[PDB]
């Protein structure tokens, strides 16, 4: 049973806020097979090598993958505290993981561009009481509290978005703001890979 | 013309409508989230305009 990355390979790729994941159990990856469609521009990982990434046995191998233009590239990192990692995507700290960006050739025609890229600069609650702002940061492995006020795709740079609390949520407000990012001639993609290793069957491990 | 006068604008219109109606609360609610998008955004003017949107309403 091989592991089937091609849900990837089919349809407009999300923005990075509403990062779509593949999660894989008790199959064989050929990483290869699935990097060899792209053109790869930066392959980094945190606790592994990308050596190593493509050729140990996982209890399990995570894949997020999303629309992301290579000129953010600094802002998508282990080591970074942007609005990237603080309001739309944070990675384990606790597992190894390993951050891909691509470029989609132009014969890959099954993965199609959306308009722009976009992503969240401010995910906040207003406190009414206080008067105060408190940023709501994301969690690892979660979607910003903001992706229900937040379009697929944002329409202007430095738009604003809200939702109106209840009394019994705290009340206030929950306030956004997006950014965008001109489209590239060719679509560029992020890919963030999670493994564990685990105290059961290392059922995840690469094709002979 | 620009996001946070769009945005502040809605946000305005809206709390008209509640100050019609007797909703005093929801005014209060829908003027400070206009006030701190104003702010957040560092747009002097537009903070002005809530001002002269407040006192005339
Ligand atoms: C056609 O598709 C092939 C793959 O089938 C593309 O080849 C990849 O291109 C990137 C960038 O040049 C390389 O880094 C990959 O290693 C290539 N893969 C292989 C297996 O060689 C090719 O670029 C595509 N051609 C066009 C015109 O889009
Ligand atoms: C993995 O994929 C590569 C690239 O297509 C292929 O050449 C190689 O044979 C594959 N390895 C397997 C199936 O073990």
């Amino acid at each position: 049973t091989e592991c089937d990355f091609s849900p990837l390979l089919s349809g407009t790729p999300p923005q990075v806020y509403n990062f779509k994941r593949l999660v894989f159990t008790n199959c064989n990856y050929n990483l290869t097979k699935l990097l060899s469609l792209f053109s790869v521009n930066d392959f980094t990982c945190s606790q592994i090598s990308p050596a190593a990434i493509a050729s140990n046995c996982y209890s399990s191998l995570i894949l997020d993958y999303f629309s992301y233009p290579l000129s953010m590239k600094s802002d998508l990192s282990v080591s970074s505290a942007g609005p990237i990692s603080q309001f739309n995507y944070k990675q384990s700290f606790s597992n190894p993981t390993c951050l891909i960006l691509a470029t989609v050739p132009h014969n890959l025609t099954t993965i199609t561009k959306p308009l722009k890229y976009s992503y969240i600069n401010k995910c906040s609650r207003l406190l009414s009481d206080d008067r105060t702002e408190v940023p709501q940061l994301v969690n690892a492995n979660q979607y910003s509290p903001c992706v229900s006020i937040v379009p697929s795709t944002v329409w202007e740079d430095g738009d604003y978005y809200r939702k109106q609390l209840s009394p019994l949520e705290g009340g206030g407000w929950l306030v956004a703001s997006g950014s965008t990012v001109a489209m590239t001639e060719q679509l560029q993609m992020g890919f963030g890979i999670t493994v564990q290793y685990g105290t059961d069957t290392n059922s995840v491990c690469p094709k002979l | 013309g620009s996001p946070v006068k769009r945005f502040v604008r809605e946000v305005l219109e809206e709390a008209e409508e509640a100050y019609e109606k007797g909703d005093r609360r929801q005014f209060e609610e829908l003027l400070w989230l206009a006030e701190w998008a104003a702010r957040d955004a560092n747009d002097e003017e537009l903070e002005e305009e809530i001002r002269e949107f407040e006192k005339e309403v």
